[PDB]
């Protein structure tokens, strides 16, 4: 109504792990590559180079 | 006498996961659209004997 109810966005990791005394442990990593072509056209005039 | 640990050191285990996908779609739509239903011939008669 006027009550905004806002989103989030989040990055969260909740892990159990063992390790040594100072060592450096990784515990979530992501790489996420994303890709979107759309293309209209014309029956024969699209295709015409250039 | 003898007394447990405070805990065990577990194994550590690494999970890698991969997650591809590809998507491609194609639509057209071409030609002419005449019309279906056309109203016929009409006709009427109407007379008054007496």
């Amino acid at each position: 109504n006027g009550f905004t109810v806002p989103g989030f966005i989040t990055r969260r990791s909740n892990a159990e792990i063992n390790v040594g005394d100072g060592q450096t442990m990784v515990i979530s990593g992501l790489v996420n590559p994303k890709t979107a072509k759309n293309v209209s056209k014309l029956p024969w005039l699209g295709d015409i180079p250039i | 006498l003898a007394t447990p640990s405070p805990f065990d050191m577990e194994k550590m285990v690494w999970l890698d996961v991969n997650i591809l996908e590809i998507r491609k779609s194609v639509l057209e739509n071409f030609g002419v659209d005449w019309s279906k239903q056309i109203p016929g011939p009409f006709a009427a008669f109407g007379k008054d004997f007496v």
